[PDB]
């Protein structure tokens, strides 16, 4: 199933994914595409964090969902 | 602001009028070194506000001949730095690591203020009547009171971060468990005078019923209750020149652009006054790249660049050299960390940039423009 | 002693100062470092401007205590 991903600056990745997929893998595809580290990424789907551990499927993503990637570069 | 600004300015610029019985010329004799006296004893001496209209011919410590535009361009440069310099108190920074201005609630302490704050109106009318820029950026709030705008909790945000999510916090969340109380506590020259919002005072604890008002008293307070005669004086001085039903044309982020511009920073400065780390010097190849970076960089992406390490896009009015963080003064830092795969990080506290070691330019630019471009203020 | 004057940009600095020196010549000392005519000096201690017809011994001023400076504008 293909999803988007949408970026801060309103540019979408396409990306070509499975259920069964979990989200460190949605982020390594991100890295290939984009050249951005996993540990450098988060990403959001309805309103919330979505965590390495867990799959495409536990989260209800389906086909042609928009996820959102938030950069984590900045602290204190 | 393009194209839906620049119209709104055309329509601005043609309809500021000037009398007839005006000089062609206003001459101002100034001394750099007392510049802030000088413009203020002339500005301040003129008979009637319009003649402040006419064209400025400024000379300088006795310096004849020089392009009349330019001169002007300095001295609206020259006395912005003073104007806004903190240590007169006049206007003072609106938190230790930013260098956004807003007018200091002691100002008082020297006598003659509100007779300042009403010259610093003039000198930012003029800069506005004659098309030309102040050097120094207010808050978000000074802009709206300039418009006959209320000030809300949302205008917080952009001023303090901290504050405003703990503002928002006990908005949504029950305050009643900390025992908050309508009592807010001034600091000045390391003392402690309190205050309250209302009569009653102390004794009134933060709760679901009292919750909005007592925020409400808390952004009056910060922004707008003990400002309120310098702001007076300021708008007094600004209207002189330019219409209060005019300006109305611009929203506050206009005006303050329309002020101010778009606050370019000095690349030199702010190169000799980086230190680096964990590796690295200013000879390093990796920093030469980033300098050339910043140099091929345009006005806005330096900016945000900027923005993106130190946590604001404001430099303060002695240049890189007084850059403060979260703990006193703190320099912009660069620090080798991580490797060439990843993108850039920062420590916005200590002005820190955390850059990896590309191993060429090109990857040094695309992995800084990623970083900074994904980021945002707000 | 060592006395600390916090300006109001929040530059500290760091004078050599004698208890029985008059608050005059500690703008000074002021005057020597960072070049302010004494006389468009405002120097303020526990809230309270200093009146240079007094001595900080009379202010009760203590090693490390700390002062603060605030520049004084001529008028018309």
């Amino acid at each position: 199933m293909q999803i988007f991903v949408k970026t801060l600056t309103g540019k979408t990745i396409t990306l070509e994914v499975e259920p069964s997929d979990t989200i460190e893998n949605v982020k390594a595809k991100i890295q290939d595409k984009e050249g951005i580290p996993p540990d450098q990424q988060r990403l959001i789907f309805a309103g919330k964090q979505l965590e390495d551990g867990r799959t495409l499927s536990d989260y209800n993503i389906q086909k042609e969902s928009t996820l959102h990637l938030v950069l984590r570069l900045r602290g204190c | 602001g393009s194209r839906d600004y620049k119209r709104k300015y055309e329509f601005f610029r043609r309809k500021l009028k000037k009398q007839n019985d005006i000089p062609n010329k206003f001459e101002m004799k100034l001394r750099r070194a007392t510049v802030l006296e000088d413009s203020y004893r002339r500005i301040m001496g003129v008979k009637r506000a319009d003649f402040l209209k006419a064209r400025l011919w400024i000379e300088f410590d006795g310096e004849k001949g020089l392009d009349y535009g330019g001169v002007a361009r300095e001295w609206f440069f020259l006395i912005s730095k003073e104007m806004f310099n903190p240590y007169y108190g006049l206007f003072e920074y609106s938190a230790t690591d930013n260098y956004t201005l807003q007018i200091n609630p002691n100002s008082g302490i020297n006598p003659d203020h509100l007779s300042y704050f009403k010259f610093i109106g003039r000198v930012a009318g003029m800069a506005v009547y004659h098309g030309k820029l102040l050097d120094g950026f207010f808050i978000r709030p000074f802009y709206k009171m300039m418009l006959h705008k209320p000030i809300t909790l949302h205008d917080m945000e952009s001023v303090d971060s901290e504050y405003y999510n703990s503002l928002r916090w006990i908005l949504e969340n029950d305050p009643t468990e900390l025992d908050l109380r309508f009592i807010i506590d001034e600091e000045l020259f390391g003392q402690t005078h309190q205050h309250e919002l209302k009569n009653g005072g102390s004794e009134i604890v933060v709760t679901n019923k009292n919750k909005k008002e007592y925020i409400y008293l808390v952004i009056q307070w910060r922004f707008v209750n003990r400002i309120q005669k310098q702001m007076a004086a300021f708008k007094e001085g600004f209207f002189e020149l330019i219409p209060q039903d005019l300006i109305k044309i611009f929203d506050e982020n206009e005006l303050e652009l329309l002020m101010s511009g778009l606050g370019d920073v000095d690349v030199n400065d702010w190169r000799e006054h980086t230190k680096y780390k964990n590796g690295y010097s200013a000879n390093h190849q990796v920093i030469q790249w980033f300098w050339k970076a910043v140099l091929m960089m345009d006005s806005e992406k330096r900016i945000r660049l900027l923005q993106f390490v130190t946590g604001t896009s404001r430099v303060p009015m002695n240049g890189f050299a007084e850059l403060y963080g979260s703990n006193g003064p703190q320099s912009f830092t660069v620090e080798q960390w991580g490797t060439p795969e990843k993108l850039p990080r920062a420590h916005t506290c200590f002005n820190r940039l955390d850059l990896p070691p590309y191993e060429s330019f090109e990857e040094l630019w695309d992995k800084l423009q990623m970083a900074i471009e994904n980021t945002q203020g707000f």
